[PDB]
């Protein structure tokens, strides 16, 4: 399997509120 | 108080606010779910994307 | 006196004089209109209630106190510094003793004595004029003028008229 | 063109 | 003007100083 793999267990967490689900 | 002055007229309206699933009532939301298979409801309401 | 709820008055912008360039109704909304029915009176006129009372809060906190709507020139202090702040040069040379090296017959193209100097600046005098485009945000949140044109005039918003002048107190636009 | 992002709860 | 003769401002260039470090 010639082949890549990327950050992908993580997801866009955004609300119907919101586009972007902040950082502190 | 000093938020935008147009909030409550787009909360009302759906342009901005609360996802319709949180806007109505919580009878109505789990009436929707169970009858998802045969009779969609969800075309009939507004989520506010921003 | 009281005439509705009304709409607020949506000021416009210009490359400053010191004027807001007038004001006018707002016609970008609704809740003045027709069709529905007689059970969003108090659903559409809330609303209408509620935006007008979130704009007189609005107004009161972010504004500063003024004698007239459009004053034609903001003080100095209220314009908002956005002026910079002092500065350190660190001179490169001496040119006091490293000149008799020149005149002792050296040619040159920090060997010498550890002299270095270190000069302070600073920026401009404060400015009156028009105010910011920031700061234009902040002075001039719309206004609810809740009893239309009642009085004398002489209490009247001429400053919602863009062709008025304040300082002369008449209204010429050479038309 | 393409207007509007899902605006159906989901479910 | 009727002048052929420039004038020296009679100061160098700037009057401001600044400490050695």
């Amino acid at each position: 399997d010639i082949n890549f793999s990327s950050l992908a267990p993580r997801h866009g967490t955004r609300p119907f509120m919101g586009t972007w689900s902040d950082i502190g | 108080m000093a938020t935008p002055s147009m909030l409550p007229q787009w909360a009302y309206m759906h342009i901005a606010g609360q996802d319709a699933s949180e806007y109505l009532s919580p009878g109505l939301v789990q009436f929707a779910r169970a009858t998802d298979t045969y009779f969609s409801l969800g075309n009939k309401f507004r989520n506010p994307t921003v | 006196m009281s005439k509705e709820i009304p709409t607020p008055y949506m000021w416009s912008y210009q490359p400053q004089m010191g004027l807001a360039a007038g004001a006018a109704q707002d016609y970008s909304t609704r809740m003045n209109w027709l069709s529905a029915g007689p059970a969003m009176i108090s659903r559409v006129n809330d609303i209408r209630a509620h935006r007008n009372q979130i704009l007189l809060e609005q107004s009161a906190l972010t504004a500063t106190p003024r004698n007239h709507l459009n004053p034609r020139n903001w003080p100095a202090a209220l314009v908002y510094q956005e002026i910079p702040q002092p500065t350190t040069v660190l001179l490169p040379r001496d040119a006091q003793a490293e000149v008799q090296l020149t005149n002792s017959g050296v040619q040159l193209a920090f060997t010498p004595r550890q002299a270095v100097l270190t000069l302070e600046s600073s920026s401009s005098q404060p400015r009156s004029g028009g105010i910011g485009t920031l700061q234009f945000v902040e002075e001039f949140t719309p206004s609810v003028y809740f009893n239309p044109f009642s009085g004398s005039p002489g209490h009247y918003p001429d400053e919602f008229i863009p062709n008025f002048d304040a300082i002369s107190e008449s209204v010429d636009g050479y038309d």
